[PDB]
């Protein structure tokens, strides 16, 4: 019978082994996801005005144990500061990787070669690459750009099993200087992409998904 | 302020002539290392008297400090950008010809006259972009692990500029200033 043989029987480890990983939300950001959608986090966007990275997410990223590894592309020039670097990061700062287009190469190095990558942030390679951040996307550039950026970090999902986490500003910045360029101006594309999108705004701090 | 404590990019509002001939004094004598000062300005307003009553230039322990200040009058982003380039230059070459620590306060006042004067020869979104690449690779160049040469960037802003710094402490405007914009997306730090 063809009924026979496409009867499937899958073992329970299926349903809780995976070659992925996934973004652990800290308390800050809880009960804005369900608790399945929380555990299938693979590429998280957040909106948020402060140069600096709030406390939040900082907290998203020192998710590190044992051999685990970050990698931080810290366009922003914050985050590979000397007295900010973490044991748990491995940081690509770099004039080759402030604009979009080495930016893109750069990822599709990671991805095709991920050793000749990784020497170009001084990286011993007994650790397992557990998420990518990039800090802050509105400093790049442009659709085509994106919708090439986000399909590598799919790729690099897909490959890897890292997770993905970017940041932008909010419109305001976007405003520009006395407003002579006139909630966050990505493309639709790039943010279609995102399993979760979180806005904080502020006297006090808010967190709300969009 | 001292030359090690600097972070990549400092907004300095307003400072007094003695107290700015105070900073590149303190500095630029440092010992063991060779501390330079390249003053950018869009109106050539250094102010030399003063700086020659608090730091004469007759007297011995002077004359190193006035080897190391630079002098530069740049009226717009690209001039900027020029400028960068060969800071860029001189640090690339330190780090390569080591392979004595050089030091790089590089001092810019007027940048928004720069901005303005720029954003008349081209686009709002050139000049956007401009300003961006520029402060961005300077944050970059301050942030190298390098110890044989680094650099460190501040920048001048009457304190008028800079409300939204001093509202917050705790007007209807038509968007930040450049200064408000810079310290709010570029600076890491702002010192009174």
């Amino acid at each position: 019978m063809e009924v026979l043989k496409n009867i499937r029987i899958y073992p329970l480890s299926n349903f809780i082994t995976s070659t992925k990983n996934y973004i652990n939300l800290p308390n800050e950001l809880r009960n804005l996801i369900s608790e399945e959608q929380e555990s299938k986090l693979g590429f998280l966007h957040i909106i948020e005005s402060d140069f600096k990275p709030s406390v939040a997410l900082q907290k998203l990223v020192n998710c590190t144990t044992g051999d685990e590894k970050i990698l931080i592309i810290d366009i922003v020039s914050i985050w590979s500061q000397q007295k900010q670097r973490q044991h748990g990061a491995i940081y690509m700062n770099s004039l080759s990787c402030i604009n979009i287009t080495g930016l893109i190469v750069f990822l599709e190095l990671l991805y095709d070669s991920p050793m000749d990558a990784l020497r170009r942030c001084q990286v011993n390679f007994n650790f397992q690459l557990r998420g990518i951040v990039i800090d802050n996307l509105s400093f790049l550039n442009n659709l085509s750009k994106f919708e090439k950026l986000f399909k590598i970090l799919r790729k690099l999902r897909e490959f890897l099993g890292c997770w993905i986490i970017t940041k932008s500003f909010p419109t305001d910045f976007y405003n520009g200087i006395e407003n002579t360029l006139v909630p966050t101006k990505l493309p639709d594309s790039y943010m279609k992409g995102m399993d979760l999108i979180i806005y904080r705004e502020v006297g006090r701090p808010q967190y709300r998904r969009i | 302020m001292e030359y090690e404590d600097l972070e990549l990019i400092t907004i300095w509002p307003s400072p007094t002539k003695n107290k700015l001939c105070q900073f590149i004094k303190q500095n630029l004598s440092k010992e063991h290392v060779v501390t330079q000062l390249f003053f950018i300005d869009a109106t050539s307003s250094f102010p030399l008297s003063q700086f020659q009553k608090l730091v004469p230039p007759t007297l011995p322990e002077n004359v190193r400090i006035y080897e190391n200040i630079r002098i530069n009058t740049c009226l717009d982003l690209e001039e900027l950008s020029a400028i960068t380039v060969k800071l860029l230059q001189i640090l690339s070459m330190n780090k390569i010809n080591a392979q004595e620590p050089l030091k790089i306060i590089l001092y810019i006042n007027g940048l928004e006259v720069m901005f303005r004067n720029s954003q008349f020869k081209s686009s709002p979104q050139r000049s956007h972009e401009l300003l961006r690449d520029t402060l961005l690779k300077l944050r970059v160049m301050g942030n190298d692990e390098n110890e044989n040469a680094s650099i460190r960037t501040l920048l001048e802003f009457p304190k008028e500029q800079l409300l939204d710094y001093y509202l917050k402490k705790n007007r209807i405007k038509n968007g930040d200033s450049l200064a408000e914009y810079i310290w709010k997306y570029y600076a890491d730090s702002l010192f009174e």
